[PDB]
RNA sequence: GUCCGAUUUUUUCGUACUGGAUUUCCAACGGGGCCUUUCCUUCUGGCUAACCUUGAGUCCUUGUGGCUCUUGGCGAACCA
């Protein structure tokens, strides 16, 4: 207060902050890798997705949407990125 | 028709023929450094001062070419480095800058965005450090009247620059005219 | 704010600071075009089509790894439709709402709703006459608009 | 909708300064305020400010060093001929042995003490003491 | 401020606050005038000999005269870790 | 340098006026030009290259038209 840093808010306080209201205004979401236990197949998602995305084949589901971060179907992999 | 005053446009000068055959120097060494290097030749370099004991190469490639040169910027600009002992090595696209149209300087038919001063600077800039991209900027205007902008490179691989920083401001400021400083993440 | 709500929402995207990227991706632009005109061509809205390449393709974007916005492409490759998609919902919308008081008449709130879309279909319209993008005449009209969605 | 930006500028520096505070937040960031800021920097009303590259319109943090009284904006940009000067500067400038009344005129944008000098005029921008 | 002959007019001139710059003026009586103690040579408090802030009544009064008087120590060395500017 | 009331009030002590070009002796300021990818756009004048062109001449580990001079066309660039 009064007088502090505003070109270097902490990182604890900017992550604390809305997605808008950064510093320079920046997603909070991600991509998941994601495959079952069964198949081989490196199918990328979305962390909001709002399509009930699949396996290339095997009429498997890999997450269903919701109102907010999509929801990985039970028994599945993931890696962030 | 030529292995050597080829690989090269206009006839002058020698320190570029000097490079040029460190260009067909790995020319031999068929399957991949034979491969994308005959495409890519170059226009012009100059040499400028550093701070410390070296100097600078401004390999100033054309700019449909600057896609190729990418590619390879990694592997080359080394070798380059490996063959010039006190000799930071930069690409860097020349790119045509149009004035601002004006009642005098006038010019038909528009005038695009990236022929613009500020957008070629811009771009010499993400040149002048290729790999590594940068995730913020700032200028800063001295209590005295003068602008200092801070450039903000990745934590990604900056290793292959770490040490050619020093190097990168007077490049930019030979070019330009305007002050350069670097720094990172935290 | 909001143009015919009272609201004061801010809920929007966050695109960022990245006109280049991601160093995870690798699939080049030619073969994601080919993935847009093969969605496009099952009939697809430029909308729904990045829904589905920002969910099950791992692509982020349009503008970054192909240097061109969807809808962009579309027109390229003559998947350019009759009118636009905001028009176009707006007019399906419209339709919809009209077709609901032609039965029940009494649903005062339903006219006040049909006021407002249409406004906005109106206002939209006048833009894309504006810059040439539909014809100088052309304007919503009603008892046609039904036709206009198919 | 905004209107000015060179109006939400100068308030925002205005108020902080009200408040005791030696920095503020400019959003969004128009060369107009810049140069503006050049010239309200030029006599030190400000200190240091620096421009926030958001891949947008920008930000910009400016330092306060107290002395600030009012820096403000006069909307419309009114035509002011070059004895009008005189005039605005009799309005809204505390005293004859300071302050200023910075303009747009075809030669940049400048105080009215500058413009005095090189004998130019136009619209005007505002005002600072 | 000077005159004619550059000799120096006007009665007096005021302190400024030295977290806001701002004039102290002379009804301002929430105005605060704080004298620290330099210590030489290991504990003893030098006697007549201060480091002296000055806090302005507004300062005060918004409840800033701990925090911005804490910045002010930190920086003229007598603190350590106390303010930080970052927050 | 001298008009002029010359001021705390002692003697060889200090309060509006004029002269000033160039010193590198600091400062401020203002006019006009250039260079940095930047006099563009129209037109006209100048100086002409290159360019095919007629005619006489050579060279070629290849008709290669390369080089020269020669006839009259056509005027990039450039300067104003
Ligand atoms: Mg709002
Ligand atoms: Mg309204
Ligand atoms: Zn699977």
């Amino acid at each position: 207060v009064l007088v502090q840093d505003l070109l270097h808010p902490t990182a604890a306080s900017e992550a604390r902050k809305h997605k808008l209201k950064t510093l320079v205004q920046g997603p909070r979401s991600y991509f998941l890798d994601v495959k079952c236990p069964g198949c081989l197949n490196i199918t990328t998602v979305f962390s909001h997705a709002q399509t009930a995305v699949t396996c290339e084949s095997c009429s498997t589901i890999l997450c269903t949407p919701t109102g907010g971060k999509a929801k990985l179907s039970e028994g599945t992999s993931f890696r962030r990125k | 028709s030529a292995p050597q005053a080829k690989i090269l446009s206009q006839a002058p000068t020698e320190l570029e023929l000097q490079v040029a055959q460190a260009f067909v120097e790995l020319e031999n060494s068929s399957p991949e450094l034979k491969a994308e290097l005959r495409p890519l030749q170059f226009k012009s370099i100059r040499e400028i001062d550093v701070a410390g004991g070296k100097k600078a190469l401004a390999i100033f490639v054309p700019v449909p070419s600057l896609a190729g040169f990418h590619k390879v910027q990694t592997k080359l600009t080394r070798e380059l480095e490996k063959k010039f002992q006190d000799r930071h090595v930069i690409f860097l696209a020349e790119r045509r800058i149009l004035p601002k149209p004006s009642r005098t300087s006038r010019q038909v038919q528009k005038r695009p965005r990236s022929r613009t001063l500020t957008a070629v600077h811009d771009k010499i800039l993400e040149d002048l450090v290729f790999p590594t991209e940068i995730v913020g900027k700032r200028v800063r205007y001295l209590v005295g009247g003068n602008k200092i902008q801070k450039v903000l490179l990745d934590s990604k691989d900056v290793q292959q620059i770490d040490y050619k920083l020093e190097s990168f401001q007077a490049v930019y400021n030979k070019l330009t005219g305007k002050q350069i400083v670097f720094e990172i993440p935290s | 704010g909001r143009m015919h709500s009272a609201g004061k929402g801010i809920s929007s995207s966050a695109i960022p600071y990245s006109r280049n990227a991601p160093a995870w991706f690798k699939l080049s632009s030619e073969s994601v075009i080919e993935q847009i005109v093969k969605y496009a061509r099952k009939g697809l809205t430029p909308s729904q089509i990045g829904v589905l390449l920002r969910d099950a393709h791992g692509v982020t974007q349009a503008r970054v790894i192909t240097g061109n916005k969807i809808m962009r492409i579309l027109k390229s490759n003559g998947l350019a439709p009759e009118i636009p998609e905001d028009l176009y919902y707006l007019i399906k919308k419209a339709v919809s709402v009209r077709k609901h008081l032609e039965r029940n008449r009494k649903d005062k709130d339903a006219k006040f709703r049909l006021i407002l879309i249409e406004s906005r279909i109106h206002r939209l319209a006048r833009y894309y006459r504006t810059v040439a993008v539909l014809p100088p005449n052309w304007k919503y009209e009603s008892a046609t608009a039904s036709a206009l969605v198919n | 909708t905004r209107s000015s930006v060179l109006a939400d500028a100068l308030n925002a520096i205005n108020n902080a300064e009200k408040t005791g505070k030696r920095q503020v937040l400019i959003r969004p960031s128009s060369k107009v305020i810049i140069k503006f800021l050049q010239v309200m920097q030029k006599h030190g009303y400000i200190g240091e400010f620096e421009y926030i590259d958001d891949h947008r319109s920008g930000k910009i943090v400016v330092q306060l060093n107290g002395r600030l009284n009012k820096c403000g904006v006069i909307s419309p940009r009114f035509n002011v001929k070059i004895g009008d000067i005189e005039k605005w500067t009799a309005n809204l400038l505390p005293a004859r042995q300071f302050g200023y009344v910075i303009l747009t005129t075809s030669a940049g944008i400048m105080d009215h003490e500058e413009a005095r000098r090189k004998h130019v005029s136009g619209k005007i921008l505002g005002f600072v003491y | 401020m000077e005159n004619d002959k550059g000799q120096l007019v006007e009665l007096y001139v005021p302190r400024k606050c030295s977290a806001t710059n701002r004039i102290i003026k002379a009804d301002d009586h929430a105005s605060v005038q704080i004298n620290v103690a330099k210590v030489d040579e290991e504990g003893r408090a030098i006697p007549g000999e201060y480091v002296t802030y000055a806090l302005s009544g507004y300062v005060r009064s918004r409840g800033e005269s701990d925090d911005s008087l804490n910045r002010l120590a930190q920086n003229d060395g007598l603190l350590k870790n106390v303010w930080s500017y970052s927050r």
